[PDB]
């Protein structure tokens, strides 16, 4: 029962520990969802003004 | 952000012009002060000669 380090930074999802409970079942295998890995880019205009103030 | 990279460009560029020009006096900090006490006492003496 991997016990998560309360000192992570990132608590993990609702979504995550869902995932983690279907794989735990061999209901999902890990290569569907791993076909499934969307890279849809995340807080896109966030990072822009990052970069512009380092110019700065 | 175009025109931060633009700005960056300009900048470094002058920078690199003036440090050129600079050759001279950018060698070994010898002890201004020990210069200047020395340059007080040639005028003084250059003084009372005079």
């Amino acid at each position: 029962m991997m016990a998560a380090n309360p000192w992570s930074p990132v608590q993990p999802s609702a979504a995550s520990l869902l995932l983690e409970k279907c794989l735990a079942a061999g209901v999902l295998s890990q290569n569907a969802l791993d076909q499934a890995q969307l890279e849809a880019p995340c807080f896109s205009h966030a990072e822009e003004l990052q970069r512009i103030t380092e110019i700065k | 952000m175009s025109n931060s990279v633009e700005a960056l460009l300009e900048i470094s560029s002058s920078l690199k012009a003036l440090k050129e020009e600079c050759v001279d006096l950018c060698s070994s900090v010898t002890d201004g002060d020990k210069v200047i006490q020395s340059l007080r006492l040639a005028l003084t003496d250059f003084h009372q000669l005079t």
